[PDB]
């Protein structure tokens, strides 16, 4: 076992802008590989050898690094190119993998649209509630969603989830559901969500009333 | 062209077994290196198990020597991997790549064709149909709407709109793991002309448990 360390694990480029990414080794290596993974296909060698491109590769990448350093260069970043990229060392057994770096392609700013859902006349039946907070379509990725019951905060009961980079608009879309107990849900009235983003100095506030309807 | 199909994964219990297949074509099968590399939950890669040309020599990794076998059949165009005594941290998506070429003059040890890959879950949970519940507002020109797949298990889990005939808008968010018990949920938005002036259905189907169930989304 050979720790190959990939800094950093994630980051983010523009198109034409120059990308560089390492992977140090806590031994020292004769050679380095490097493999391209994107969601909905398979991983693909990238660079063979430190610096030998595989078969149809663009020349815009280029390997580099030796002894317990190596790089992985693309001269000018394109959204063809955003993937996560592993490096593999070819000097001992077991042949080891990187942790990984994710490229992200990065877009002008946008503000997340909200939109809260009270829980189904099915769940409440099960004795379960749950009340789900859609974020859909922005920019950065990192982003706070807050809960409010009755004006308190809830912390616990909460389950997000992002989705991976659309290809069309390079958005990031974020879920959020408040699971609770059917008499926890039946015991207040306001059930509040906050998002407060980038783009969003001040909290978008979307809520609803179980008096109402 | 080249192609590498593999086959078997499922979910088994802890201690279980399984074996798994790759399907090679396009290539001489009987003159390659054929390995399995998986990939783990947290999106890390490991190599699980390497052979040669024909049946001789094989390697396989401390952490898997000792309970994982693989074999091949150069004559039938098979690469298998035999899985026994199968613990939690051997949960991934394995992969079948092809290795360096018998007379290469000098060994890459690199993998340049891989798979599709089979996904494997080693858990001692029991299969549960999954519930589905419709998101609607409760009381802009464009209205977002959702169903929420809770409780199930294992994966994976689809979801379409209006049977596939929606897919801008759509938005699938990856399932969260929470005692041993999955939950997804997915959005779509469409015009408000559009709804509740029409009926909007929510396609969520179970491979695991082999259900599949449509639901529509009323007002209210
Ligand atoms: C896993 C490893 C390093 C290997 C395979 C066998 I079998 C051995 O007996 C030994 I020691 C070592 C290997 C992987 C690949 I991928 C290759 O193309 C080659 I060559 C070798």
């Amino acid at each position: 076992d050979i720790v190959l360390n990939q800094s950093p694990a994630i980051m983010s480029a523009s198109p034409g802008e120059k990308v560089t990414m390492t992977c140090n080794s806590s031994s020292s290596v004769s050679y380095m590989h490097w493999y391209q993974h994107k969601p909905g296909s398979s991983p693909r060698l990238l660079i063979y050898d430190t610096s030998n491109l595989a078969s149809g590769v663009p020349a815009r990448f280029s390997g580099s690094g030796s002894g317990t350093s190596y790089s992985l260069t693309i001269s000018r970043m394109e959204a063809e190119d955003a993937a996560t990229y592993y490096c593999q060392q070819r000097s001992s057994y077991p042949l080891t993998f990187g942790a990984g770096t994710k490229l992200e392609i990065t877009r002008a700013d946008a503000a997340p649209t909200v939109s809260i859902f009270p829980p189904s006349s099915e769940q409440l039946t099960s004795g379960g509630a749950s009340v789900v907070c859609f974020l859909n379509n922005f920019y950065p990725k990192d982003i706070n969603v807050k809960w409010k019951i009755d004006g308190s905060e809830r912390q616990n009961g909460v389950l997000n989830s992002w989705t991976d980079q659309d290809s069309k608009d390079s958005t990031y879309s974020m879920s959020s559901t408040l699971t609770l107990t059917k008499d926890e849900y039946e015991r207040h009235n306001s059930y509040t969500c906050e998002a407060t983003h980038k783009t969003s100095t001040s909290p978008i506030v979307k809520s609803f009333n179980r008096n109402e309807c | 062209e080249v192609k590498l199909e593999e086959s078997g994964g499922g979910l088994v219990k802890l201690g279980g077994s399984l074996k798994l297949s790759c399907a090679a074509s396009g290539f001489t099968f009987s003159s390659y290196y054929m390995s399995w590399v998986r990939q783990t939950p947290e999106k890390r890669l490991e190599l699980v198990a390497a052979i040669n040309s024909n049946g001789g020599s094989t390697y396989y990794p401390d952490t898997v020597k000792g309970r994982f076998t693989i074999s091949r059949d150069n004559a039938k165009n098979t690469l298998y991997l035999q899985m026994s005594s199968l613990k939690s941290e051997d949960t991934a998506l394995y992969y079948c790549a092809r290795g360096d070429y018998y007379g290469s003059s000098l060994y890459y040890y690199a993998m340049d064709y891989w798979g599709q890959g089979t996904s494997v879950t080693v858990s001692s949970a029991k299969t549960t149909p999954p519930s589905v519940y419709p998101l609607a507002p409760g009381s802009n020109s464009m209205v977002t709407l959702g169903c929420l797949v809770k409780g199930y298990f294992p994966e994976p889990v689809t979801v379409t709109w209006n049977s596939g005939s929606l897919s801008s808008g759509v938005h699938t968010f990856p399932a969260v793991l929470q005692s041993d018990l999955y939950t997804l949920s997915s959005s779509v938005t469409v015009p408000s002309s559009t709804w509740p002036s029409e009926t909007v259905t929510c396609n969520v189907a179970h491979p695991a448990s082999s259900t599949k169930v449509d639901k529509k989304i009323v007002p209210r």
